[PDB]
């Protein structure tokens, strides 16, 4: 599962020569292009010539933590994977924490999902390849779960590539940052209950529904949202739209209690994602399309 | 009236981040429908019923280009910075004298029938490490005979100083004097335990959840053992789940000044 | 800005008590239970200068008390008056600290009259140093706000100390001798006291002498008695506020400019 | 002195002597006597010894030693003892005011008798005069000082038909302290004492005469005119002079020769005390305790 074809070896060989012309990343070094959304900025590092995008997240921390922030996301480095988005580095200017990463110029499902109204089955199908071998990774080579599964923070490009980012690899940073509108957590963590890729798996699940039926799946203010999670029984596909095979799929990880709830391995080699990865499609066509680009 | 000339007015540095300016001496400006205009009026028309110690100087408006509201530059830091990031060590008497002018000025504010709603740390400033001011008044609002009326938006704020009623967001507006009253006790929470509540919980949905369900509230054994037990009684009757419970400022002060007489 | 006077206790009095309204305030109340036509104007034109002022270097004003007797309301300043702290505790200052309370002083005062408010009673004992650090100027019994027929009207009498009064306010040969620059002049006596620790004229200890002396241009403050630490800039800016010519005097805004630009190099 | 007049000042020293240590909480207001520009005064009653007094209270905010010099330098009014000069009790500080404690005068000042009066007859005014002349005569022989306030404010008189001085400069840091005033309305100040020049009891005759005329004629002579315009008419003009034929020429010398601008070629005590206007007044037996009496409805 976690391993590359040729195709995605040579990308991944690739991106990291790219990374090589990559030095020390300065404030002045970046020159801003656009605004991907917030924040969020489609940059150019000018020494290197790379396109990047340059989140900055604002923290009123003691400097020893925002050093130790800046020392956990260096494990992003470590982070190489077809369904990851790639990492340049991240540093401190102005009391802002800068993180530079790979440019996705397809944006977030979040977005193709406004422009595509609704995204069909077989597309959901490559996605959900693409999550479960990402949040796989992340298990299996860094023992650490993702924590903000959700469209808004699944990327992809015009190459067909599908990437997860936003996770927690900061623990100082997740403290940082828990002080939204809607919600993607699982009920066992909304309760206080320990949590682990289990409640990703819900958020996924949660994520697959609304891409599919193009609305977001929940019944209203965030806590009567978070009142629905915990007490009222879990959403689901319509009956007469989509394959059983898709339903009993995100049933599996919908299920409210995170033991009985599907794990990664089996859904590895749930028919759905038996079907999918036998089933040729072309999502880079299908995204330019969707999008708009060339 | 209160108007200034844009002319006059100098910015200097950076609803946004920082504007520190210029214009008779140091001074803080800030940054479109007939909403934003209410906006502008609500907070413009709370500011211009302060003057009290320890309320933010509101010193006068403007409209031209952006629209702007200009106070006093306070010299120091905010009650936030000087708690978690700065670790400045205050003694016992400092910490319930800052209790203390807090709800000095909320008294203030409620007696006018003023509805701060949006009370923390990061909204009290230790001018020159004496003067507690009381600012950021964007969401405060005048009590009236058709607050009940209105719907309210979601406070889209931090969670951490919400009342619990104002996170069910049940009732069409949740914001009384008691709210304030709770977002009031965890700042006492933070003065005397030199935490944040909620420090096992780093998932933002989690404090949401529950502390609307009552589930979840501030330890009180974080509390100093310097900490005089009356004081010790003051946060846990301000961070009380049930909203009538809470008492109100005339109570709060005659509280802290038995205790301090005592000292 | 009306006060209900349940709400507001009088604990000492020092006429002006310190009071109890939601925290320490000021009271100044005036005793008289039938109130001239003329104390009603002077209590309105007071209230409604104050009303004007919102500025860290001026007094706060916090309301009025019209039921039993007529009364001000401000916070209360804890400290001393400029005059005690130079001429009766007599508090030694650094220079520095000397220039930032000129400089503060200078802030209000740019403020005040860029709202086209003349204090017309400026004086040592009407700065209130705060907490030891920020001045608060106060008083406003005699304030006034400058209007198109307020330079042409013929004013009252002068009343205020004679220490402070412009040569052409003790002279009154004009129907409102009062401006921006009268108020600039009384400053300049407030720079001589804060750079020389003394009053002006402290050789004439005769009232009329000094009225007469000061108003023919016989006398003028002493400016061989400022202080050796005394920055030159300084020096002349004590002088020119002093100069006995109206318009040869500077406003406000310059008179800020200087004294920024010399505490900017100073040690 | 006369019988009469060495036996009240007995009876006065006698009553002093019940007076001891004077303390604020001691004393009882009765009623208010007047306000100046300086300070303000009331009757009161020292409860132990059961006088009656007038409390005079003057605001000073001055170093606490100043303070202390001034009340050393009043107690010299413990030896200021004469028929022509109010008496003294003692003088203290309490809440930022010195209370200086003096003898009441039931008649009150000249200036609030003038106002009941209109105008002072002159035969009344020859008493006045004597009593003045002689009052400035004690206090530049018995104690080297001047007068330096000389004004119908500060010529006290009572139903017993005496006339006395008050508030004249017996404390050099008092009179450096009063000098820090508020402008005021008129003045009785002589011409070299406002020009600089030097000044000695030629000033208060120059005083003297500008109060006799304004309570004879019933108006303040110089000159609505403001404070310095009357300084330069008192420096500049020459000096105003009683009505053409109003007073007798005895009168009209005597005040023409107290109100000379040149104080050398100015009148000066033993010439005054020798002049016509004077040996004719202390002839009169006029019956000044009456006049005052039924002018200002003592009883
Ligand atoms: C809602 N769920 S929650 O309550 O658990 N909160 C949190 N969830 C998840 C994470 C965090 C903190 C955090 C964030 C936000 C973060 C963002 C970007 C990032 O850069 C890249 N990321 C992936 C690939 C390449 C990159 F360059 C690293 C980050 O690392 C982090 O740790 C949370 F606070
Ligand atoms: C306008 N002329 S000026 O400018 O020279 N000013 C001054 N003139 C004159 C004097 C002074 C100061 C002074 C004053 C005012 C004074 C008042 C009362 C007093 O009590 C009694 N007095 C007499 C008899 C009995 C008493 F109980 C003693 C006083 O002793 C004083 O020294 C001046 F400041
Ligand atoms: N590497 C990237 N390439 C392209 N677009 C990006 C990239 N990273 C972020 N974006 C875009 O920037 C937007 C803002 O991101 P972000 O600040 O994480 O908000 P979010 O994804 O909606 N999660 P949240 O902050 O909780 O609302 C995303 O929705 C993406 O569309
Ligand atoms: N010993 C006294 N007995 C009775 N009445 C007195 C006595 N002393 C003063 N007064 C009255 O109190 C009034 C106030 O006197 P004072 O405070 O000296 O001001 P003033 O002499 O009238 N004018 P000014 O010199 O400018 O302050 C006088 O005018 C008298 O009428
Ligand atoms: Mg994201
Ligand atoms: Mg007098």
């Amino acid at each position: 599962e976690l391993e590359l074809d040729e195709q995605q070896r040579k990308r991944l060989e690739a991106f990291l020569t790219q990374k090589q012309k990559v030095g020390e990343l300065k404030d002045d070094d970046f020159e801003k292009i656009s605004e991907l959304g917030a924040v969020v900025f489609k940059v150019s590092h000018k020494p290197s010539g790379l396109v990047m995008a340059r989140k900055l997240i604002h923290l009123e921390i003691k400097p020893a933590i925002r050093n130790q922030i800046i020392r956990e996301l260096q494990v992003l480095h470590e982070c190489n994977s077809p369904y990851i988005v790639g990492f340049y580095g991240a540093f401190y200017s102005d009391g802002e924490i800068s993180i530079c990463m790979e440019h996705m110029d397809g944006g977030s499902l979040d977005q193709v999902l406004k422009k595509a109204g609704r995204i069909p089955e077989q597309i959901l199908g490559k996605v959900s390849i693409a999550v479960i071998k990402g949040l796989t990774y992340l298990r299996e080579k860094h023992k650490i779960m993702h924590r903000d599964v959700k469209p808004s923070n699944i990327l992809v490009n015009s190459r067909g590539e599908i990437k997860l980012c936003d996770f927690g690899v900061s623990g100082q940073l997740i403290d940082a940052m828990a002080n939204g509108t809607r919600s993607y957590m699982s009920p066992e963590r909304l309760q206080g209950t320990h949590y682990s890729v289990q409640s990703d798996i819900w958020s996924m699940g949660l994520s697959l529904v609304e891409m599919a039926v193009g609305r977001y799946p929940i019944g209203m203010a965030i806590f009567e949202l978070l009142d629905y999670i915990v007490n009222e029984p879990p959403p689901k596909l319509p009956s007469g739209v989509f394959s059983l095979e898709f339903q009993d799929f995100v049933n599996k990880c919908l299920i409210k209690n995170p033991a009985e709830r599907a794990d990664l391995k089996q859904l590895m080699v749930h028919a759905f994602i038996k079907r999918s990865d036998a089933e040729e499609v072309d999502f880079a066509g299908w995204l330019c399309s969707t999008i708009g680009l060339n | 009236d209160w108007e200034i000339e844009a002319s006059e007015v100098m910015l200097s540095t950076r609803f946004g981040t920082v504007y520190k300016g210029k214009w008779h001496g140091d001074v803080a400006v800030k940054i479109p429908t007939p909403e934003q205009f209410q906006a502008f009026r609500n907070e413009v028309a709370v500011l211009r019923k302060t003057r009290h110690v320890n309320i933010l100087l509101f010193m006068g408006y403007m409209t031209k280009d952006n629209l702007a509201i200009v106070t006093q530059w306070c010299e120091g830091s905010s009650l936030y910075k000087h708690l978690h990031v700065q670790e400045t060590k205050f003694q016992m008497f400092q910490l319930i004298d800052i209790a203390r002018q807090t709800a000095q000025g909320m008294d203030y504010l409620h007696a006018k029938n003023i509805i701060h709603r949006d009370m923390k740390s990061n909204n009290i400033f230790l001018h020159e490490g004496l003067t507690v001011k009381i600012g950021d008044f964007g969401l405060a609002t005048v009590k009236s005979r058709w607050s009940g009326s209105q719907q309210v938006e979601q406070p889209t704020g931090s969670v951490l100083w919400m009342a619990p009623e104002v996170i069910r967001m049940q009732d069409n507006n949740p914001f009384s004097f008691q709210s304030d009253v709770y977002s009031y006790g965890i700042v006492l929470y933070e003065l005397m335990t030199g935490e944040l509540p909620y420090s096992h919980i780093n998932n933002r949905d989690q404090i949401i959840f529950m502390v609307g369900r009552g589930y979840a509230s501030p330890d009180l054994s974080k509390l100093y053992k310097n900490c005089p037990k009356a004081m010790k009684r003051l946060v846990a009757d301000c961070v009380k789940k049930v909203k009538e419970e809470r008492p109100l400022f005339p109570q709060i002060l005659s509280s802290i000044e038995l205790l301090q007489h005592s000292l």
